[PDB]
């Protein structure tokens, strides 16, 4: 139980990646070598990494993030997966803390 | 009625940052076309170094990048190359241009600072290679006719009917010929890939143009 004290000025701040306005995000996949929208129902982690993440916006273009990991967990007390996508360094500011990779969970 | 998004990654909000302030609220606004791909604590920064006399404070719609007029769109292709003009199409119709250097660039994002009033400018791309896309996908492009069956079959057209309504055969042997750079742009500025080390992304971009080949 020990804390350090720091100071700190911002001469030059964190500079990375970050998605500002980003709407509803889709999903696909390779299960039958042929990329079809997995757009739910996620029912079994999916071991391999033939997945992207289609993000989508209004304020600017869609981006696409190969995925790193599928976690089953629970947002709201429900069977949701922890999905992340990977990028050289893409951060999500959410909460007031600092995520070294973008996340969203599907809730169904 | 959602599913768990579209307001928990909503996050827009530009207030009630470390230093931000509300007169310049549009500024910021304007300033984010500017600079896309970054965090809320560098566009703030950023915005805060904004000299209240130059026109950023009005409305600001996109921008683009031309060199020397030429209106170039390809980034990878042209980024170590200097960008000289960068025109800022307001919202009021009024056009302004910046002289514009290349400096610093990461290994996805590029970086032009502006001389005068030591902003920066960064394009809408992530400077990734579409060449493996391209290579993949440019021989099944070559292997199309314009009077074929294909053709015919993709428009909502019979047997019959003929194609010289259209007035396009020379056009088509012309894209046929220069589908290389055309399909290059078109990878590069239809949207994003962040892709580095896998290639799933970009086969489903080769299984999604080969899919509509005629169409495109």
């Amino acid at each position: 139980d020990e804390k350090k004290d720091d100071i700190k000025e911002e001469k030059q701040v964190d500079k990375k990646l970050e998605l500002r306005n980003i709407s509803n995000v889709e999903l696909y996949t390779l299960e039958n070598n042929k990329y079809r929208h997995v757009s739910s129902l996620s029912s079994v982690p999916t071991n391999p990494e033939a997945y992207f993440m289609k993000v989508k916006s209004e304020n600017f273009k869609d981006v696409m993030l190969p995925v790193k990991s599928i976690e089953s967990a629970r947002k709201d007390n429900q069977d949701v997966y922890k999905i992340v996508g990977q990028a050289n360094d893409l951060i999500q500011h959410e909460n007031n803390i600092t995520l070294e990779n973008y996340t969203y969970y599907l809730p169904k | 009625i959602e599913d768990f998004n579209f307001s928990s990654r909503y996050e827009t909000d530009y207030k009630n940052l470390k230093d931000a302030d509300v007169s310049r609220l549009r500024v910021y606004k304007n300033i984010e076309k500017l600079l896309p791909f970054y965090n809320r604590e560098t566009i703030v920064k950023y915005g805060n170094l904004v000299d209240a006399n130059n026109t950023l404070y009005t409305k600001d719609l996109v921008s683009v990048v031309p060199m020397k007029d030429k209106e170039v769109i390809s980034d990878i292709n042209k980024n170590k190359t200097s960008i000289n003009k960068l025109l800022l199409h307001y919202s009021d119709n009024t056009s302004q241009t910046l002289d514009i250097k290349y400096l610093q660039d990461f290994s996805k994002v590029a970086e032009y600072e502006i001389a005068n009033t030591k902003l920066i400018y960064t394009p809408n791309t992530l400077l990734h290679s579409y060449n493996n896309i391209v290579k993949a996908v440019l021989n099944d492009l070559k292997s199309v006719q314009y009077d074929s069956d294909a053709v015919r079959k993709v428009l909502d057209i019979s047997s019959n009917i003929k194609l010289t309504e259209l007035y396009l055969d020379e056009q088509f042997t012309k894209t046929k010929a220069n589908i290389e750079d055309s399909l290059s742009k078109l990878l590069s500025a239809d949207a994003v890939i962040a892709e580095n080390s896998n290639s799933i992304i970009d086969n489903y971009v080769i299984e999604k143009i080969k899919n509509n080949k005629e169409a495109l």
